[PDB]
């Protein structure tokens, strides 16, 4: 739920099982270490511009499942956690569509150049 | 002209008539003397993939009532349908007791219009046991207005009583000694350029299916088509299609089953699945390396001919095919 | 952002870069689409096979087809076992995988799949007079895991109604495929990458990335990592250059799936010790792996091929290997609990090293 | 972009209750509506076509194909500024139909209370937020009401895009419905809702048949018993990827039927019980069309018009 | 109407002595209905030996031509849970005749297919009502009756028809129609029947239709192998031989050749290869060990599909191997 409202990307569940379910939530943890380290910087003090994008509370950092440790209520409170965040998710999703659309090219710059007038 | 190329060819080459069913005469000729005779016995038509049974049963019911009476007198059941238990006796009764429609002056004048009606029930080997059982004394005690033709590619999956209760008509292969007219026939009209021999070709990969045959045509003509060269099209792009293993690399499979080398067959193999090739073929292809072959004595025809039963067994179980290949390729080098 | 893996994903069939030849075909298959037949596509998982059906799909529509969204969709069994279904969706074309239902894969096909292929799309023509007719394209995932059944209820559905339904199944194996749904299908093979052609890709989105990179070799290292898994390539390839501070070196450690790792460790642990106790250990970790829901024919596979992996095993040791392990994959294709079949395996193994 | 309009339910009520059904229909048949303010008359759109109305693939899913289109002379506002540089001083754009069916809503309770006030509409650049603006609408209420919509101006190129569908009128029958307010009104109405007696029906086949001289039919084939219902009363006849779809010959050259979804036709029923003088067109195994139409003259004045365009559901 | 029908159906015995190859049960029956001691009844036998037939003219004969209204017949098309047994059962085996007309008779078909609950419920209501009521039942598989139901029924096997019966009726039917079979063809029909009628029936009906010329054109066993589309004996024979015999090439050339003359399947050709072999007298018994097991498997793969062209390679090395035990 959380890839196809946040980043358009559908995965199936064998892939997560078999690649995403480690691989993934490693990444968005470095991604959130290098995000907090670079705030901590700043504070004391564009490249990496796609490291800051990773929400603290609805990113998953953990690896799907715990980790297996092999040789080196719990499912309801986890389906209503699920739903809170999917309906978060929704609520950001929604607004995007009416926010702008990709659509075509067309002359921005002659809509531009009759602006909205507006007086009694 | 749109329209008429809005289907691929194996739809918009589906028999019309009785007539246009190719290789299966021995049951053709009973089913087409039923129009006359009007005598239709219960049927269960059985054979493998692409044979004509669907094609040959719809045939059989257009030419029997016509558009409009077919309607009412035909009822139609797949593995696209429910048909538990409770569907046979219940459905299935209520249309096998339903009155005989009366046709109208169009349909006498035009069409035969036997008196009774027709259910069909198409990959019939799809159905549990009790729910076969069910349709016993229902087939027998309505046969005076109802007629059911079952249709099958596992004969041994319909119970014993409805096999005899049904005359049977077993579909054979099709290949490129019964079949290559139609499929000439079928290139002819689609003007499709082709070198001697390619359509012999196409059959014999086919083995038997005459679906999959004129599917590959198809994807040879389209390939062709897009070329836009005139050239006419070659069989080695019909194997490319195919999914056919170049015969240089299987050269390199047998040399190396012939060296005996384990880490140097897994090696092979490794590298060799990662192309994609299907398991079967390559099991088809080797059969007919080694059984073939001159310079083998018969002990090892016969220990290569039951393990190549073994993996295909096992491959047709939906089995693991690097693992399967692999093992039969150490086995072949250990005899 | 987005993961590597979906970032750089082309979005034409311009936009491939690997198997021309493939590419090839599948242009001259949007030549005239008109009469496109169904489609079944088979290769190595993790080779492109979703991605050039999209590619093929976009040359049919646009690039509308990627503009996707999820709807659920609800089924009731015999039983009253209410139960949901993720269905995806473009405004050309539809997205399904049955197997997540389990056993009950055949009710989508005999259900929801039938009835989009009932339903005949017509639109209004906005320039011509009556209506415009345009068939649907549906994808089913994982074709390989459908149930005997659902085969069986796809046969009528895709020849009756191929006026309105064109699919497209993707699977990585043809071996669980039913022979009729094979001759229902166009069957294209989809190989996998070479390591060439998954190095440039990588070279590619390291340059895109200004990820510094002390050679080329890296890249090539992390393809024969991968075992052709272009997907599993990217995610390293992030995974490294993340945990390296954006540095590639070549000391810098390759990072693989962690049950790999555990499988490596359990083929050791069986090859130093054979015995009873070390068979109880052995179902311990069996059992730990299967709680992260790794396939039982999966696991097999691979502590297969990490048990030939091993130099001090000799011929003997590993033929009887490759037996018992092609024995007991037909076992599991045939059984209920997987368990059984794993320990068996794994019992035979010590009997025969031992 | 100056789209000053005054409405006012007190002068002309017909044309109010014209726009309050026209945007009860369209709230009620999709998402989003477009607005096509040009110096003649006001067109509303509810098309599947539309951007918003896109999104949601409608079409490929539940085959919504249906078109309506609605159209209100400037006269019915008090005050019409619209001035633009386009073609006929035109400006689209699309809107969301809950919020001005809300605020209809409240209007109407307003003048239901006994308000006489009027309602006034602009266009405003929110801060707050194709560049999206609002619908500045504002009434008193015997204290000045005030409420804002979201709002999504459209280009040239979008908006040609968006073509009213158009039928083949020589092939094409056409059957004056009797007026709702006349003696067989109340009849009619009974007759077109009583397909809605049957929970399980979804596709219903109308079917008109010549020899008032003709006579109208309703169909139903998905029960265990065939079902007909007919009209014995007076009615009057007016005298890529793609191809075409494939039409079933006509059984004679009088007869023109079509099979269509339920909930066009209850959409087609709540449309003539709203309007007055109402036309049923047929193309055989094509389409179905329902024309609501309201007659004013002072030099007669412009017809409003409501068009409903229904596809066929299945093949005949 | 009965022109119309299947002859399958349209020639169904009417009376008791229509009915051939039961002549023991039929004797039996006959003298239990003469003098009107009729027990509780089992027909246990194969498809198509006449059990159906057999009841319907004995209740044709115990009631003449009104049997139909004091007989209650119920079959596996028909529901018989437990709530069937108490309600309806129950209520026909407890009420008087329609005019005293002896004891009721209730037909249970199929009963196999019955649960075992219903068949427990109806253990009391055979012996309660055995006064008024008379129970039959027929079954083909009696590991599906429960002990009591069986302990409670006079047992009555029906066998495979024999040769005799089989030719009788065929001339019955020959007459009926006006067909001629030759005695290779007749010989041949009675080979692929196995004792069942309904097959003998359906294939003399598809060879008539094979004939252009019915009034005049006879029925050769060359019609009965196409209208069934079975391997000739010569066929097994040269390939047998050829297996025994003659080279690996040479067998599997035999093999295709054979198979693709008139489009033979491999399941028909194991069949008669496994009926030739059956009686070849065999010194090394290991032989016919290898050969039935390695058979079977075949068959049981053939089943359900596979390589065709693998599965003839592994039939022609598995009798080559079992045969190398008799060296
Ligand atoms: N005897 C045939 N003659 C002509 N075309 C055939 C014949 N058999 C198969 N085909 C072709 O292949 C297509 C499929 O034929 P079908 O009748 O559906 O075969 P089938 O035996 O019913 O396949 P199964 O058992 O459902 S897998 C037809 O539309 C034809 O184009
Ligand atoms: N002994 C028989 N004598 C003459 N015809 C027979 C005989 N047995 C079977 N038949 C013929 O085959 C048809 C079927 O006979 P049935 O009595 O229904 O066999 P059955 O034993 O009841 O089969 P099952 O056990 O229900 S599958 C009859 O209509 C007859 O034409
Ligand atoms: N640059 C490039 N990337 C590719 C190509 N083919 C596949 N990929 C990428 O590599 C990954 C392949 O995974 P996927 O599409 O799921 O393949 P599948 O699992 O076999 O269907 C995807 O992330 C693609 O973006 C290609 O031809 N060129
Ligand atoms: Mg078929
Ligand atoms: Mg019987």
């Amino acid at each position: 739920n959380v890839s196809l409202y946040k980043y358009n990307a559908v995965h199936s569940f064998r892939n997560i099982t078999l690649e995403f379910g480690y691989y993934a939530p490693l990444i968005r943890k470095c991604q959130s270490y290098k995000k907090k380290y670079i705030l901590y910087y700043l504070k004391n003090l564009d490249k990496f511009s796609d490291i800051m994008k990773v929400e603290n509370g609805i990113d998953v950092v953990d690896r799907i499942g715990g980790p297996i440790e092999a040789l080196s209520d719990h499912l309801e409170d986890q389906k209503k956690e699920r739903d809170r965040r999917l309906r978060m998710l929704i609520d950001q999703y929604e607004r995007n569509v009416m926010m702008a659309n990709d659509d075509l090219e067309d002359e921005e710059t002659s809509f531009n150049d009759d602006p909205i007038v507006d007086s009694d | 002209e749109q329209s008429l190329a809005q289907q691929p060819w194996v739809e918009k080459y589906r028999p019309k008539n009785l007539d246009e069913v190719t290789a299966q005469d021995h049951a053709v000729t009973v089913l087409k003397k039923t129009l006359k005779s009007a005598n239709l016995p219960h049927m269960l038509f059985y054979g493998p993939p692409g044979t004509g049974k669907t094609s040959t049963i719809l045939a059989l019911t257009k030419e029997l009532y016509g558009p409009d009476l077919m309607k009412s007198r035909i009822l139609e059941l797949n593995a696209s349908d429910e048909r538990g238990i409770s569907i046979v006796r219940e459905k299935v009764k209520n249309f096998a007791r339903l009155t005989v429609s009366k046709p109208s002056k169009h349909d006498l004048e035009n069409y035969p219009c036997p008196p009774y009606k027709i259910i069909i029930l198409d990959e019939a080997d799809s159905m549990t046991a009790d729910a076969q059982s069910a349709l016993r004394r229902t087939m027998e005690t309505y046969s005076g207005v109802t007629r059911f033709c079952l249709i099958c590619n596992y004969v041994t999956r319909i119970i014993d009583p409805l096999a005899s209760r049904c005359s049977k008509f077993r579909f054979k292969a099709l290949d490129a000694s019964n079949a290559i007219d139609r499929l000439r026939f079928i290139s002819e009209q689609e003007n499709v350029k082709c070198d001697d021999g390619v359509l012999e070709r196409i059959l014999d990969i086919s083995a038997g299916d005459l679906r999959r045959g004129i599917t590959l045509l198809q994807s040879a003509s389209k390939g062709a088509q897009y070329l836009g060269d005139g050239k006419n099209i070659t069989s080695t792009q019909v194997e490319e299609l195919a999914g056919v293993v170049p015969h240089d690399i299987l050269i390199e499979i047998v040399e190396k089953v012939k060296s005996g080398d384990f880490d140097e067959i897994k090696k092979y193999v490794n590298t060799f699945m990662k192309s994609g090739w299907s398991a079967a073929s390559v099991v088809n292809q080797l059969h007919e390396y080694y059984i073939t072959n001159d310079n083998f004595d018969t002990n090892f025809k016969n220990q290569i001919s039951w393990l190549l039963f073994t993996t295909d067994s096992r491959l047709n179980n939906g089995t693991n095919e690097h693992i399967q290949l692999l093992n039969l390729l150490v086995k072949i080098s250990q005899l | 952002m987005s993961l590597w893996v979906d970032k750089y994903r082309p979005k034409s069939l311009n936009a491939l870069s690997h198997n021309e030849e493939l590419t090839n075909f599948l242009k001259s298959l949007s030549d005239q689409p008109r009469d496109l037949p169904h489609l079944l596509l088979y290769g190595p998982n993790g080779t492109g096979k979703k991605t050039r059906c999209m590619a093929l799909l976009e040359s049919i529509f646009g690039p509308g087809v990627y503009r996707l969204k999820i709807d659920v969709r609800q089924f009731v069994t015999a039983s009253n076992r209410k139960l949901e279904l993720n269905v995806v969706s473009s405004p050309y074309h539809l997205e399904i995988t049955p197997s997540d239902m389990g056993n009950n894969d055949r009710i989508v096909i005999q259900e929801l799949l039938k009835e989009v292929a009932q339903m005949e799309q017509v639109d209004f023509q906005d320039s011509k007079d009556g209506l415009a007719h345009r068939y649907k394209c549906v994808i089913i995932n994982e074709a390989n895991s459908l149930t005997k059944d659902a085969q069986a209820a796809l046969r009528r559905t895709m020849e009756k109604y191929s006026k309105n339904i064109r699919l497209i199944m993707v699977c990585d194996s043809m071996s669980p495929i039913i022979a009729p749904i094979k001759s229902r299908c166009l069957l294209i093979r989809c190989p996998a990458p070479s390591d060439s052609e998954i190095s440039t890709i990588l070279s590619d989105v390291v340059t895109n990335e200004r990820i510094q990179l002390e050679t080329k070799d890296i890249l090539k290292r992390i393809a024969q990592a991968s075992n052709g898994n272009l997907r599993v390539s990217l995610l390293m390839l992030e995974s490294m250059a993340l945990n390296n501070e954006l540095a590639l070196k070549s000391s810098s450690p390759i990072i693989k799936p962690d049950w790999i790792i555990v499988i490596h460790k359990l083929t050791r642990k069986i090859v130093k010790e054979r015995s009873v106790n070390s068979l109880i250990e052995c179902r311990a970790v069996l059992y730990d792996l299967l709680a992260h829901c790794i396939p039982a024919n999966i696991i097999l596979k691979e502590l297969t091929f990490s048990l030939l992996d091993v130099e001090t095993l000799n011929t003997t040791n590993k033929s009887s290997i490759i037996e018992y392990s092609s024995v007991f994959d037909e076992r599991l294709s045939l059984g209920n609990k997987a368990i059984f079949h794993l320990e068996g395996f794994i019992a035979k193994v010590m009997c025969c090293l031992d | 972009m100056k789209l000053k309009l005054i409405v006012n339910g007190c002068e002309a009520p017909d044309d109010y209750k014209l726009l309050r059904t026209t945007i009860n229909t369209v709230a009620s048949l999709r998402k989003t509506a477009i607005l096509r303010f040009n110096s003649e008359r006001l067109t509303i759109i509810s098309t599947p076509k539309s951007s918003l109305n896109s999104s949601n693939n409608g079409t490929i899913l539940r085959g919504d194909t249906g078109q309506l289109w609605c159209t209100i002379p400037h006269d019915v506002f008090r005050l019409y500024t619209v001035i633009s540089a386009r073609e006929l001083n035109t400006i689209t754009m699309e809107c969301n139909c809950d919020s001005l069916l809300s605020v209809f809503k409240r209007y109407d309770r307003v003048m239901n209370q006994g308000s006489s006030s009027n309602m006034t509409i602009k266009l405003q650049s929110m801060p707050e937020w194709n560049p999206i603006c609002a619908l500045g609408i504002t009434f008193e209420e015997i204290i000045m009401h005030s409420f804002k919509v979201p709002v999504k101006l459209l280009f040239r190129a979008q908006d040609t895009r968006i073509q009213e569908p158009m039928i083949n009128y020589i092939q094409l029958m056409m059957y004056k419905l009797p007026p709702i307010s006349g003696e067989f009104g109340s009849a009619f109405h009974g007759f077109i809702r009583r397909v809605e007696r049957y929970s399980n029906v979804n596709h219903i086949h109308l079917m008109g048949v010549k020899k008032d001289d003709v006579e109208l039919k309703i169909i139903v084939n998905e029960l265990d018993w065939h079902l007909e219902i007919c009209w014995n009363g007076p009615l009057d006849s007016v005298i890529d990827i793609s191809v075409m779809v494939e039409k079933a010959e006509q059984e004679s050259s009088s007869t023109h039927e079509v099979i269509i979804r339920c909930k066009d036709w209850k959409v087609c029923s709540k449309l003539y019980a709203a309007f007055e003088e109402v036309v049923l067109a047929i193309s055989h195994d094509e389409s179905c069309v329902f024309h609501c139409s309201l007659d004013r003259g002072s030099k007669p004045r412009e017809r409003g018009q409501i068009i409903y365009y229904i596809a066929r559901s299945k093949g005949l | 109407s009965k022109e119309n029908l299947p002859w399958v159906e349209k020639y169904r015995p009417e009376t008791l002595d229509e009915v051939y190859g039961q002549n023991e049960v039929i004797t039996t029956v006959r003298k239990f209905v003469d003098e009107g001691k009729l027990p509780h009844l089992l027909f246990y036998g194969p498809p198509g030996t006449g059990k159906t037939s057999t009841i319907v003219a004995l209740a044709r004969e115990i009631y003449g031509k009104n049997y139909s209204n004091m007989v209650l017949e119920l079959n596996a098309s028909d529901d018989r849970g437990i709530d069937v047994v108490r309600n309806q059962i129950k209520d026909f085996a407890s009420t008087r005749q329609i005019f005293s007309k002896g004891f009721k008779l209730i037909i249970l078909d199929e009963a196999d297919a019955m649960t075992n609950a219903a068949q427990n419920a109806l253990r009391r209501v055979i012996e309660r009502y055995t006064k008024n009521t008379r129970f039959c039942v027929l079954a083909n598989y009696a590991h599906k009756l429960t002990p009591a139901l069986l302990s409670r029924c006079t047992r009555f096997r029906f066998q495979p028809l024999p040769q005799e019966a089989i030719e009788r009726r065929i001339a019955n039917v020959l007459v009926h129609e006006k067909l001629k079979l030759s005695p290779n063809a007749e010989k041949a029909l009675i080979e692929l029947s196995n004792g069942d009628m309904r097959r003998v029936l359906n294939v003399l009906q598809s060879c008539k239709a094979t004939l252009d010329n019915p009034d005049e054109d006879e029925i050769s066993d060359d019609v009965i192998y196409e209208c069934c589309g079975a391997p000739r004996p010569s066929d097994l024979k040269a390939v047998l031989k050829s297996i025994l015999e003659d080279d690996w090439g040479t067998a599997h050339y035999t093999l295709n050749k054979v198979r693709s003359a008139k489009g033979l399947a491999l399941i028909d050709l194991i069949e008669g290869i496994v009926k030739i072999l059956e009686d070849y007298e065999l010194q090394n018994e290991e032989t016919r060990v290898h050969l039935l097991t390695k058979l079977a498997d075949i068959e049981y793969s053939i089943s359900k599909g596979g390589n065709d062209q693998i599965q003839g390679s592994a039939v022609i090395g598995a009798i080559k191997a079992s045969f190398e035990n008799e060296t």
